[PDB]
């Protein structure tokens, strides 16, 4: 049986949304396996690295030009397993695609962060990308532990504890306060891996923002 | 370690903890305890952002509006991810000040005739500009 | 011969994300000469999916036939009908289905009732109750969870909506979950997820636990000071 | 195999009363066989009208085969519930000794509480 | 740079008995250097430069390098008995926002009695 | 002419004592003429060094012409003050009949009389 070389998610806005297109040896075709739970969508999203699977559904075919043939094996995958290579597949046989429907999948935008307002980077206001928008992080709880996690992710070195005397050189923000009550205990790898309140809910003002100055 | 914090309000300085004590040995005869700790200010006034407001000598503490959850949570349904409303009940008065917050005011300053309004710090230290 | 055609409720639409139509046929003799057909309002044919189940004690056969049409056509108000032909029946049967229109939307309330005190003294089992009420129309989906993982369906039973005697145009339903007594005394947590069309976010959640219930003691403490004008 | 059913009453939800519209009284009866049960609602020894409660239907218990169960709910006014009126859920089953069993709850139904109030003056 | 501290002392109890006038003092201490600017107000109305006096800063014998000064304001006995409010405003470089203010009246600052009322309802509500 | 000075002693502020650092007292002498005033301090009947209190020169009073006023400031450790000691201010002027007048302040100066408190518990 063919081994998937990759997934591309064509016919969708960007490459984190669209129709599931398994790369068959040489020419590739669309797949409509039954029991398409979110577990397989999570592995599909992890193939591209977009982020977390949010939704999967099969859409009615009304002159959608589904020229791509269909596969002949199932892909029962536990979701916590590795790439599509390491999940069992049926021994060829017939297809489970009775109703002619395309499989849809909706991944999420990847995370990103930066410092704005500081010279030669490694300093300034904190902006985090989510839902395709940048925003500020509240300073209600900003311990020294929460400062070093941001610094190493951008490779700016250990923070030098600049206090608030030089934190007035960046000013306030205008964007939405995405994060609040951030509590980072361990190093982890990303700020999103910490415990926060929620995306979009806060009790802060643009005057109270977070400024992080690393070594550089 | 044996107590779990339910609410940690700062405006009303209210804190509620619950704990189960293994009294006797029958599992059906263990008491459930609810502790409430309230600190009331005797010098703060009606409006904490206006020094001219009169003094406050009446405090009301509703426990139904204190132990309330108002933040959508994520729920997995094996086919999608949705946001769920915790409560349907969701202008509250702040009795005391908050350390994590800054309180400022506008005051007229006269000198040589000209009047320059300047931002003040009602709180002793709080945060810095 | 009896033919039942159930429409797809919004509860199925929420989870399956697919609108399918089923025409249950009961008391069938010859399954080699039957045809489950689905047609539109003009006469166009729709591709069907007929599956024959196993045998029955009363020497009858059950026919299950799915027809799939996406929600854009169905929610617009178009009418469908089911036809079952049999060589023993001189005339094919006609059963039509469609979704009603013109009903107001009222937000439902969620109530969780802890187990009775007189039940846990037997050291046998407990019973938690999830109550949803005052909603229109009569469509509701209730599912129980524990630690973020769905429970086995058998552990709980959900009933059909029933009218409310004291308020016209409003309904209610119930859900019952059974758990061990030692599990409840340990302090595990449970969750009742309820979905209805009239909700602001379409999904609501409540949680019950032994610790956060009715407390025997209320150790209230009040401290008065003339200098503590701020709280961290 | 005739079995004696067990009747359990549920006191109304406190938040429902807090919002001050009505109250919900549940009569949960399980563990009877065969499927033959009749529940009624009486107040102060006087049976209420059939239009006051809604009666469920027998349906098998998935956990223990051969057992059926149902329930009945009666809505009461908030002022009527607060005034101290009593309610009961009389049940009838052939397997019962006297064919009549009763469970009764009230507002006072519960466990006595305590209040360890402390008023610190400094 | 040292942040100064401000305290107000209410008029003496045995001064009001004569029913002549009341005196309020604004003590600012612990600052360097020795240039301060104190202005009195009455419920948002700046007061005249003549009703209050101020003293030049003097060294503190206890801690060298920190100074102090005070401003004295007089008021009518009936005006203070009515319950009017007064404010003390000090300007110095050491402050974060560079200006601070404090407020005193009859009910606050060495009062006669304390009247408190407390209500605690919905003590058996839903917590979850 | 001559006039009788009046002596007022003011206790330390509550907010300063809450910081548990130090306490200060004030001895206000006013309504007197001419400018010749000699003020000391005492503690349990014995005098203290002149390095622990500071006095000011007379300044004309804008309100009543021909009247002067002066002030003295003394520093006290909050813990000592909280022990319960007594402090005395002595003012010496030529217009007073006996040339000497004294005032005393304690920790208990300004303690309130009534603490009316009521509590309501409505389990509604
Ligand atoms: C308590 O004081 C605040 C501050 O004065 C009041 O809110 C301010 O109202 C003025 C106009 O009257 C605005 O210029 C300010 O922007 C407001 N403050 C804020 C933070 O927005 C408030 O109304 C007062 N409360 C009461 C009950 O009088
Ligand atoms: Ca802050
Ligand atoms: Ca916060």
């Amino acid at each position: 049986s063919p081994v998937p070389e990759g997934v591309r998610l064509a016919d969708g806005p960007g490459h984190c949304k669209g129709r599931v297109e398994v790369k068959h040896q040489n020419q590739w075709y669309t797949v409509c396996q039954t029991g398409w739970s979110l577990r397989a969508a999570k592995v599909v999203c992890r193939q591209l690295g977009c982020g977390r699977a949010v939704l999967t559904q099969k859409r009615c075919n009304k002159h959608a030009y589904g020229r791509k043939p269909i596969w002949l094996s199932q892909m029962s995958c536990s979701g916590r397993e590795a790439t599509l290579q390491d999940c069992p597949s049926g021994p060829w046989g017939k297809n489970t695609c009775n109703h002619d429907e395309d499989t849809w999948v909706e991944c999420e935008d990847p995370f990103d962060l930066r410092l704005v307002g500081g010279d030669n980077l490694c300093s300034g206001r904190l902006e985090v990308l989510h839902k395709g928008v940048w925003g500020s992080v509240c300073d209600d709880n900003w311990g020294e532990k929460e400062d070093q996690v941001v610094c190493k992710q951008l490779g700016c070195g250990k923070s030098l504890s600049p206090s608030f005397r030089d934190r007035k050189c960046y000013g306030p923000g205008v964007g939405r306060i995405w994060l609040d009550n951030v509590r980072c205990s361990g190093e982890e790898q990303s700020l999103e891996q910490c415990q926060h309140r929620f995306w979009g809910f806060h009790d802060c003002t643009h005057q109270e923002d977070v400024a992080v100055i690393c070594s550089g | 370690d044996e107590r779990i914090v339910l609410v940690d309000n700062k405006c009303k300085c209210a804190r509620i903890t619950s704990r189960i004590i293994r009294s006797s040995e029958d599992p059906n005869e263990d008491i459930v305890e609810r502790n409430i700790r309230i600190i009331v200010p005797l010098n703060n006034r009606e409006n904490i952002s206006d020094p001219t407001s009169p003094l406050r000598t009446r405090f009301v503490y509703h426990l139904s509006d204190l132990c309330k959850k108002c933040d959508p949570t994520e729920v997995e349904l094996d086919n999608q991810i949705v946001t769920a409303t915790q409560s349907n009940i969701c202008t509250e008065t702040c009795y005391t000040y908050d350390r994590n917050k800054c309180y400022t005011a506008v005051v007229p300053l006269v000198y040589g005739g000209e009047t320059k309004m300047v931002e003040t710090a009602l709180t002793p230290d709080a945060c810095y500009p | 011969i009896r033919v039942f055609a159930i429409p797809p409720s919004f509860a199925s639409i929420f989870l399956t994300k697919s609108t399918k139509l089923t025409c249950l046929v009961t008391d069938l003799t010859t399954y080699d000469s039957v045809t489950i057909s689905w047609t539109r309002q003009n006469g166009e044919a729709v591709k069907t999916h007929t599956n024959i189940s196993e045998s029955h004690p009363n020497a009858t056969f059950s026919a299950v036939g799915e027809a799939s049409i996406c929600e854009d056509d169905w929610n617009s108000g178009e009418r469908f009908t089911c036809t079952v032909t049999h060589t023993d029946l001189p005339s094919p049967l006609k059963q039509t289905i469609s979704r009603p229109k013109g009903v107001a939307l009222h937000r439902p309330d969620v109530y969780l009732l802890p187990p009775a005190r007189e039940q846990l003294n037997l050291r046998e089992s407990a019973t938690i109750t999830c109550l949803v009420t005052g909603f229109s129309p009569a469509d509701v989906f209730v599912q129980w969870m524990q630690r973020g993982q769905p429970l086995s369906p058998e552990k709980y039973v959900t009933s059909a909506p029933m009218p409310e005697p004291q308020a016209p145009g409003r309904y209610f339903a119930h859900s019952i979950l059974t758990v061990s007594e030692e599990e409840w005394n340990t302090g595990e947590t449970y969750t009742c997820v309820v979905a209805h069309e009239a909700l602001p976010n379409r999904v609501t959640e409540r949680t019950v636990d032994k610790s956060t219930g009715k407390p025997t003691l209320y150790n209230v403490s009040l401290v008065m000071s003339d200098t503590a004008g701020t709280c961290y």
